[PDB]
């Protein structure tokens, strides 16, 4: 079954750090980064080779000028929220995250949900077409919205999001599809009378993986640093499992893949 | 405020004098402001790039950083972090695995 | 395609 | 048989919380707080009456200038293990405990123990006149204790010193620590989604030891119960609850046994 | 590390009007900062004091206590902060009258 | 009668 997801997400920060944007807004489609804006460079610009092919001008010019607004309004928003709080200075950081999720085609989540200061604010439930107030200072803001707005958003979550993500899965259907296979490296280092062994599968894709030890064939005080990013949109992980020295060779790191029809076994040599 | 958890790795597993990519990677952290340098024997790395921020469903900021090198044998890799979660900079020390 | 943003918070 | 219990337990932290102290030394006989050291007031005080009443001004004097000691050692012991775990700040905490048991007067315990962020780090053999390395990282503390010859000198206070003022505290507070104070106890009942939760508490009893226990029917019904343990009220008295979910309408089944060395016999109390 | 098990009960049972003491206490956690706060219909009390100790498997327990007169029209509780939590944690005090 | 500390660790 074909699952697909559009995800925005978008920040602004009263202390973003010496030479960063305060405001950014990135667009992931089934977890790709593929659009971003900034305060800074103040335009959307691709992120993937295939938006870059496949979108028109109209996209970015148009995007541009929402961003722009957008901005202006959330720049707003982060300053009355410090009044509203009272509050001088100091770090504070606005954060926004919505989108929809199609399956076989059909949308199966549509999603609006908002944080001040690292804590939920808001969020949009869209059967009811309401705003929750997950915090008092948030209570004038649900009233200001369900006074319109909501029936707009509604609209944008159900048909606008939906539209899009079907339109970018077809323009992206190689590259999202893809599969690149894991690197394997076992590594085993004896230190204190414990021998650690550790398996590392570099630049896989998709993200999704399952990297067990076995010992004398069963799944085993195993540590995981779980899944990370690599810089070309491949990722990376690493478990370790704690060994009596000389039992290297009972152990076998076990890795099952989308891109690998049967799974990986490999052993300290 | 939520410290940042820290990851040292390279994008291949690492030869000497095999052309490759130094990775730190910094998840689960508020506020988003952060510092993050890959170092060689305690010199900055030249040509760093720093990934677009991100944050997860759980609200928590992430940020990669990551430079083209190529291994030195003599060497010790590592990434510096300063987050306002602590007062002192925290060196995460890379294991090249060779 | 992104949300135009309606009004403030 | 007469049991009595000397234990100090040291505390060292890098963050303690605002306007606490980073080093908190505290001494309890029986279980029962008796003096108390920290970084901030700078002195051992006493903790109980009796302690106050029969204790010298040496004592707290001469031990005020051993806490201060104390405290200057402690403080580099955290910066030491921190350097050699290899952290740069953070949170960490260095922790010990240690004294001896005496039952009827003679000694049946002597021991010393220490922790680093929460787990074992070493602790003193009394036997062997060793200390065992728990962690890789307390090897080096073994090998340059045990280098120094401190085993000596630690036996010498566990097994003479520790328990010569254990004898003289127990005589000192012979009233308080042998007192009787008996539970106030109270059954309330709430029903909540067709479940009725009956609790029975005591409150203020001493000594700690207690057996709170529902009966159903007029037998013991250990499952079902869940207890609190027994918990602290802080002017040297404790507290327990225990709680067993009926169905609505059957809390005259229902009855809390209160079991307590200031109860002759066994409190008996029904939801009304 | 691990979480405080924490439990709200005041020195004697309670009556509306009845001078008192209002307990909360933590038990189990790691690291040994922790913040408990008594309050009063979703306000701090006034004067409470502070205990302090760890058992003998080294997880720290600290009691917070405030002398109070329970009143009939309000509610008790105890909030707590502790680095193994998201959110504050607040428990409330069952009066039993 | 608290013990007086010998060494560091």
């Amino acid at each position: 079954m074909e699952l697909h997801t559009l995800r925005y997400i978008r920040t602004a920060m009263t202390d973003p750090g010496p030479g960063l944007p305060w405001y950014v807004d990135v667009g992931y489609v089934d977890g790709e980064l593929f659009v971003h804006y900034n305060s800074t460079a103040r335009r959307y610009v691709p992120r993937t080779e295939w938006i870059a092919a496949k979108a028109d001008q109209q996209y970015w010019d148009g995007q541009t000028q929402i961003g722009q607004g957008n901005e202006q309004i959330d720049r707003e928003n982060l300053g009355i929220l410090q009044r509203r709080y009272n509050q001088t200075g100091g770090s504070h950081t606005v954060q926004w995250m919505y989108g929809c999720d199609i399956l076989e085609g059909g949308p199966i989540r549509g999603y609006y949900q908002m944080a001040y200061d690292g804590r939920d604010f808001t969020a949009f439930d869209k059967g009811t077409m309401t705003f929750t107030a997950a915090v008092p200072e948030a209570v004038p803001t649900k009233r200001k919205w369900e006074e319109g707005y909501a029936e707009g958003l509604k609209q944008y979550l159900e048909e606008t999001c939906v539209e899009w993500l079907r339109r970018y899965v077809e323009y992206g259907k190689a590259e999202l599809g893809r599969r690149e296979r894991p690197e394997v490296r076992v590594w085993g280092k004896e230190a204190d009378g414990i021998l650690t062994l550790s398996c590392r599968a570099h630049g896989f894709y998709p993200r999704p993986i399952v990297v067990s030890w076995l010992k004398d064939g069963a799944v085993r005080d195993a540590h995981s640093g779980g899944i990370v990013p690599n810089g070309d949109g491949t990722y990376h992980t690493w478990v370790t499992i704690d060994a009596q020295p000389g039992d290297g060779d009972k152990y076998q790191c076990r890795v099952e893949h989308a891109s690998l029809p049967q799974p990986g076994l490999y052993s300290w040599e | 405020d939520l410290t940042p958890k820290v990851q040292v790795y390279s994008r291949f597993p690492a030869s000497a004098g095999t052309k490759n990519v130094l990775n730190c990677f910094a998840a689960g952290f508020h506020p988003p402001k952060i510092s993050i340098t890959l170092m060689k024997d305690g010199v900055p790395m030249e040509g760093a790039q720093y990934s677009d921020m991100s944050f997860n469903d759980d609200w928590t900021f992430q940020r990669l950083v990551h430079a083209d090198f190529t291994p030195s044998s003599g060497s010790t890799y590592a990434c510096k972090v300063e987050h306002e979660t602590l007062k002192e900079p925290q060196v995460y020390k890379w294991d090249p695995e060779f | 395609w992104i949300i135009r943003n309606w009004e403030t918070v």
